[PDB]
């Protein structure tokens, strides 16, 4: 399906294009309601 | 902070990890109390103490 690999530095534009959102808060799991 | 864990937002024990109430959930419970409180002018619980 592919033929070569490319490594480079990551521009902030490409990191934003990779990411489907952005995290704000550090809490993991409510753990009373196991929804995250 | 951040070596002992900031304590639970809705309890005693100012220092500690404690696996508390999450702050977003805290705010939601707070405002739910707010509009349920001002929903029909409900007397404050403190004077029900007095």
């Amino acid at each position: 399906e592919f033929d070569a690999i490319k490594i480079a530095l990551a521009s902030p534009d490409m990191i934003r294009s990779w990411s489907f959102g952005e995290v704000k808060k550090p809490e993991t799991i409510n753990y009373r309601t196991f929804k995250p | 902070l951040e070596i002992r864990g900031a304590g639970e937002l809705l309890g005693e024990e100012q220092s500690g990890s404690m696996e508390t109430i999450g702050f977003s959930l805290y705010m939601e419970l707070l405002e739910n109390a707010v509009d349920a409180l001002k929903a029909g002018r409900e007397p404050s619980l403190e004077d029900l103490t007095s």
